[PDB]
DNA sequence: TACTAAA
């Protein structure tokens, strides 16, 4: 006769980790009705009596928001109804995995729920869901007792899940309801825009029949980004430039190629009359010199988002693919998980334990061994978001074992790992300036004194060269062969993913998970072609698709009513505003746009014409 | 008297026409060469000056000029910046100054650091060049120590562009 | 026949 509790986590290696260390050692595993989940036993002591525990998990969101079934026929409903005469559901996710039916047959007989999910703005959503699953099934509360607890964690440790035990609070219901209110707003946004576009398109113009033509808060946005690209590559004048070097023949035996300190002049008449007053003179007079001591930084924690980045832009992989390879790794057991925001490693980390397995590979040995010998130097601070630790290595791996693939990923994870526990590059600067009649010039050069991190990462070294030559003030040189060179200039070219990935992390578009999705939809959609380079060209449908809507109404394209949105809808997350009175508000200002928009679609087909 | 007047306006180093002062005099009960300065500084140069900036100073020959004299600027462009960035940042700021005394228009180019004009600098206004100016290809070289602005207050159609 | 987003 002794009490039982129920512990839901996020994702089955979270609850197993958390299991093994909450449990020294004791702890009987077993499967369940899924086959995707397990359940753990143990037994402990919870609020001053002997307990039983039972860890399980549920696999990210267990329902989502849709349409009731006579609204989902797109030819018997005028999608102008969606917005305020149409009720929504919610209907269970994955079907294949009865989450519903597992969580209440887990919890027949459970008196205390510990909801250990993660610590995101969705983590209290999922929360409430499953409070909804379970609670009607409790036995009871028998008192004023509370049987709902939530423990904040960020870290997987011993230490941090102790604490995190140790200090359980209460679950958050507005956070659930700001949930509730965006996924509401963004269904009720697309479904009505994308149903009309697409009926509309398909009964004028043949060429894109049996085709989708999708709108939503993140999908339109960035395609307006490459689409403006495109419109400052298209309105371009290039101009003349008139640069002016000159060569000094110091020394007898090196040529220095100095630069003009003025580094352009547009002017024909003005660059000839500076080449007129200097190119009449055999002599070069130094003036000042300098020595100063510089420093480059070594990388931050690893980030998704940088992670996306650098698999764009030098393993050339797309981020969906590069997401699936690092999904696999995690799942295989070889890197931590490859969705987090933080850029700052957990004080109780184990930096030396995860830099000493790797200290067999033939590429890292001496460095490893070097850093473990002499220490390791701190991490950079960084930002602090409670989502998850950063990308780190756990295990070894070797070119066999892994594929060809996933190879490189690994190799690059691991190199930034060591980056960051590395030291610094220090590079004297050495910059010397010339006179030649009126006129002054400047010469640079780099040496490295003690590289860092650059063993480890060769290719952000500095490059080597030419050390310059010794002298003084007051010394002269021979100079010989100054000339002007014409130069234009260049164009930008179309946007990459690297960058596209930095703009929508700026303005707030998608979230870590949601990018690679949304660059995948664009590209599927046939808004947007890849081409070589990783970089992204919009498509005549694009480009007709944006024009139309700038003409029509701009504030739908725009890169800044989604973080207004949300600052709105901020409000009821911190209990300021109410979630009925929000939802209607911008129910309404949308609905008032739809229909300006339905009536003045003219616009976008006088463009429509010419392109198909 | 009229000839202290205009000898008065000659070591100041205005060089106005004779028609220029009787036109912009107040009245000539008592007339003072601060007031007619001060009120002539407020008006278009093209209609009260006169020909004292010899020819061909557009093109070579000449070398150099004397006389410290007042022009008025027209345009006002920034050479280190293209035409559609002009708050870049990547150059040195160099202006061509264009410049006018009512008859003949030269050019002169910002050979070092000027803080007294800007790129905002209102058209119309006054610069005097005391001492002796380099004339380098038809270019009036200017530098901080032989350029004097005077201020200028004169209607603007610099704010339609 | 789909749609939007989010773990
Ligand atoms: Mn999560
Ligand atoms: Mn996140």
């Amino acid at each position: 006769v002794m009490k039982t509790v129920l512990m839901v986590a996020e994702m089955p290696s979270l609850a197993q980790s958390i299991a093994k260390i909450l449990s020294r050692g004791s702890l009987s595993s077993h499967k369940g009705l899924n086959g995707a989940c397990s359940v753990h036993e143990y037994t402990g002591t919870f609020a001053g009596q002997p307990v039983r525990f039972k860890m399980t998990s549920v696999c990210g969101h267990v329902m989502t928001l849709d349409f009731l079934g006579k609204y989902n026929k797109w030819d018997k409903v005028d999608p102008a109804e969606l917005f305020s005469q149409a009720p929504t559901e919610k209907k269970e996710a994955n079907p294949k995995l009865n989450m519903v039916k597992f969580l209440q047959v887990e919890g027949r007989g459970c008196d205390y729920i510990v909801l250990w999910l993660d610590c995101d703005k969705e983590g209290e959503n999922i929360c409430f869901e499953v409070l909804d699953a379970v609670l009607p099934v409790m036995n009871k509360a028998h008192g004023g007792e509370k049987t709902v607890f939530r423990a904040r964690f960020s870290s997987i440790t011993d230490t941090d899940i102790c604490n995190a035990m140790a200090c359980l609070g209460e679950p958050d219901h507005n956070e659930a309801l700001s949930v509730d209110a965006r996924q509401e707003l963004d269904l009720r946004i697309g479904c009505a825009f994308t149903r009309f576009q697409t009926k509309y398109f398909q009964g004028k113009y043949g060429d894109l029949d049996s085709s989708l033509i999708s709108f939503g808060p993140c999908q339109t946005p960035t395609l307006g980004f490459c689409v403006e690209r495109h419109d400052k590559i298209q309105s371009f004048k290039p101009e003349t430039y008139w640069v002016l070097q000159a060569k000094v023949n110091t020394d007898k035996d090196r040529s220095l190629l100095l630069d003009w300190d003025r580094v352009r002049v547009f002017d024909r008449e003005i660059a000839q009359m500076f080449l007129n007053m200097t190119k009449l003179e055999k002599e070069a007079q130094v003036e000042a010199t300098s020595r100063k001591e510089k420093a480059k930084q070594r990388p931050l924690a690893l980030n998704t988002v940088e992670m996306l980045r650098v698999a764009s832009s030098s393993l050339g992989m797309g981020p969906q693919h590069a997401m699936q390879t690092a999904e696999r790794l995690y799942t295989q057991g070889y890197i931590s998980y490859p969705r987090t925001e933080t850029t700052h490693y957990p004080e109780n980390f184990d930096l030396k334990g995860s830099l000493r397995q790797q200290a067999n590979h033939p590429y890292w040995a001496d460095t490893v061994k070097r850093l473990l010998a002499e220490g390791i130097n701190r991490p950079r601070k960084g930002h602090d978001a409670g989502d998850h630790p950063p990308i780190t290595p756990m295990k070894s791996a070797t070119e066999a074992e892994l594929g060809g693939d996933a190879w490189r990923l690994y190799e690059y994870i691991t190199r930034h790992f060591i980056a960051t526990v590395s030291h610094d590059c220090k590079y004297l600067q050495s910059t010397i300036s010339f006179r030649i009649g009126p006129e002054l010039f400047t010469c640079s050069g780099k040496t490295v004194l003690s590289p860092g991190f650059t063993e480890v990462m060769p290719w952000q070294s500095v490059p080597l060269e030419e050390s310059l030559p010794t002298c003084q003030r007051g010394d002269a040189f021979p100079v010989g062969e100054v000339k002007m060179l014409e130069k234009q200039t260049n164009p930008p070219d179309y946007l990459t993913e690297a960058e596209l990935i930095t703009l929508m992390e700026k303005h707030g578009i998608g979230t870590d998970a949601s990018i690679p999705v949304h660059i995948n939809n664009i590209c599927q959609r046939n808004y947007v072609t890849v081409e070589s380079g990783r970089r992204l060209k919009p498509t005549n449908l694009g480009i007709v698709l944006v024009h139309g809507y700038y003409k029509i109404d701009a504030e739908l394209v725009l890169p800044t009513i989604r973080s207004a949105v949300e600052k709105q809808l901020n409000l009821i997350a911190q209990g300021k505003a109410d979630y009925r009175q929000v939802l209607g508000h911008t129910l309404d200002v949308f609905k008032r746009k739809f229909h300006y928009f339905v009536d003045s679609i003219a616009g976008m087909d006088e463009l429509m014409e010419v392109s198909f | 008297m009229a000839q202290v007047a205009g000898a008065a306006l000659s070591q100041a180093g205005w060089y106005l026409s004779d028609e220029g002062i009787e036109a912009c005099t107040s009245s000539p009960d008592k007339v003072n060469v601060n007031d007619i300065i001060l009120i002539a500084l407020n008006t278009d140069l093209r209609t009260i000056g006169k020909k004292f900036l010899p020819s061909d100073i557009n093109s070579g020959k000449v070398e150099k000029l004397e006389g410290p004299c007042v022009l008025q600027i027209q345009k006002i462009r920034n050479v280190a910046a293209p035409k559609d960035n002009e708050e870049s940042q990547a150059a040195p700021r160099m202006l061509r100054l264009q410049m006018t005394d009512g008859h003949i228009s030269c050019t002169a180019v910002e050979f070092s650091y000027m803080s007294k004009i800007s790129l905002n600098t209102p058209p119309g206004t006054k610069v005097k060049l005391s001492g002796i100016v380099d004339i380098k290809n038809g270019f009036l070289l200017l530098n901080d120590s032989n350029t004097t602005v005077l201020g200028g207050e004169v209607e603007h159609l610099i704010e339609k562009w």
